[PDB]
């Protein structure tokens, strides 16, 4: 690419999102209270 | 496992050792950015530290507190414990029981209440009556201060929802901060601190806009610690119940047809629930009420503006109707 | 391995205690809990059971119900002006026996 | 090796121990009314009595 080009996608960001350990929360301002997101209910991995 | 003695079959069930794992990550970038023109820097700014840097650091500190509050308030709570304003203690004994039943340790427990919950505690006759509480030197009466109940000390924070309380163990929530480095190309930057967190400071002049741009940043990450099955047991949320709502000011009259009035709704506890209400107008032609509570009456007449609030306990929405006379 | 065996043995004991042939169950009214325990003391005295070596193990919900009781919460109704049922969530003695809390037995028993 | 025994009376009755249970005047389902996202979606219902026990 070029130095002046817009910043491209970070592979670390893609892997971080695909691992699924970034914490999703509730809007804290939405009424009625939101349902708990699926990532917030995922069991601990059996392996690593 | 267990087996019967003298059992003719001698097979034994193999026990199995399964470790588990989760993961913690950095996720956000908290920053305060300012830009000044050469005229502002030369003439307007008289003390850079007091006028620019200290408000910047204070802003980042408040943003970090809001980040933590979003973590605590947004954690996965499968149930909320409903505080009865007339009998507040059983909710907290319930919270303690929920924590203990999950085998959460009794030490390193933090209970943080909102302003509404603290006021409800002081207003409760359990603490206010000096014969239901002992406490002859009555503190909820002469000081509006409860301090300790149900085995937990009360901390008061205006950073969380007023009608919410949270009781969590130290291991419930994890925070992480990283200080970005100043790169090779950047002008040598400073380093500041907000709540004990080191913040990277950086300044870059833009010849294009004839000014200076300053950035004050930090890398952040947060985790809620759930169980192996995914349940969240290391923290508990309590919410203060609502039985009715009222529209403050009562019946009112608009100044003109083009005029607007912002409504405010308070529950029987006195909590502001305007952001959590739905507004309707009986006579939409005469007056229209926004989703945010703003009433505009385009045509002269009389209309009924109704606020409906679904309480924390669920169920039927509480209703409060007011009348508007549009001139 | 050792903790597994220890927990299995405690489960053995709890199954013994909970599975015993209790002819009648004494129902605790959560709003007024003390009469249930006075009734328990009475039933075991009418059976001429010795008053020593008596041992009371309550569930988690039973301990919470004891604390939530206005008999122990309100200091006028209990003496105990320190009010350990309110400033703490603790009831340590009633009806002549000391409360022992266990998470091994059923919570409401 | 383990063994356990419940000591009953010579008539067969059990008098040396007493069990007490906490009354439940009503039960509620956590969450109240709800709506499924999909037919494939399932919910593990949870029921609690007025005493907060999981029944």
């Amino acid at each position: 690419g070029l130095i002046s080009d817009p910043v491209e996608v970070d592979p670390i960001q893609v892997g971080r999102d695909e691992a699924g350990w970034v914490q999703e929360l509730r809007d804290r301002e939405a009424w009625p209270k939101q349902e708990v997101p699926e990532q917030a209910k995922k069991p601990a991995k059996v392996g690593n | 496992n267990r087996r019967d003695l003298r059992d003719p079959d001698r097979t034994v069930i193999a026990s199995e050792l399964v470790e588990h794992s989760f993961g913690v990550t950095l996720d956000k970038h908290v920053y305060a950015a300012l830009k000044f023109t050469d005229e502002q820097r030369t003439l307007d700014i008289r003390d850079y530290t007091k006028q620019v840097l200290m408000p910047q650091v204070s802003a980042v500190a408040y943003e970090l507190e809001d980040y933590i509050a979003e973590l605590i308030e947004g954690a996965p709570y499968e149930e909320t414990i409903l505080i009865d304003p007339a009998d507040t203690v059983p909710a907290f004994i319930t919270a303690d029981q929920r924590m203990g039943e999950a085998n959460v340790p009794t030490d390193s427990r933090r209970l943080v209440v909102g302003s509404a919950v603290a006021a409800a505690l002081a207003k409760d006759k359990q603490f206010r009556h000096a014969d239901w509480s002992g406490d002859q030197a009555n503190a909820a009466l002469r000081e509006a201060h409860v301090g300790r109940l149900a085995g937990m000390n009360v901390i008061r924070s205006n950073a969380i929802a007023p009608d919410k309380a949270y009781l969590w163990h130290r291991t419930a929530f994890i925070l992480a901060y990283r200080t970005p480095v100043v790169p090779e190309g950047a002008k040598a930057g400073a380093s500041f601190s907000a709540n004990g967190v080191a913040l990277r400071w950086l300044a870059d002049y833009d010849y294009s806009q004839l000014g200076d741009r300053t950035l004050l940043d930090v890398f952040t990450g947060r985790k809620v610690v759930t169980e192996v099955d995914g349940s969240f047991v290391r923290a508990v949320e309590l919410q203060l119940q609502a039985s009715s709502i009222t529209i403050v000011g009562g019946a009112f009259a608009l100044a003109t047809t083009t005029g607007t009035k912002q409504l405010k709704v308070r529950d029987d506890n006195g909590t502001d629930v305007t952001a959590r209400c739905t507004f309707a107008s009986s006579a939409g032609t005469k007056a229209t009420v926004s989703a945010a509570g703003l009433v505009t009456g385009v045509a002269a007449g009389t209309a009924d503006i109704t606020a409906s609030y679904v309480p924390p306990q669920g169920g039927t929405a509480k209703t409060a109707t007011v009348t508007v006379t549009v001139p």
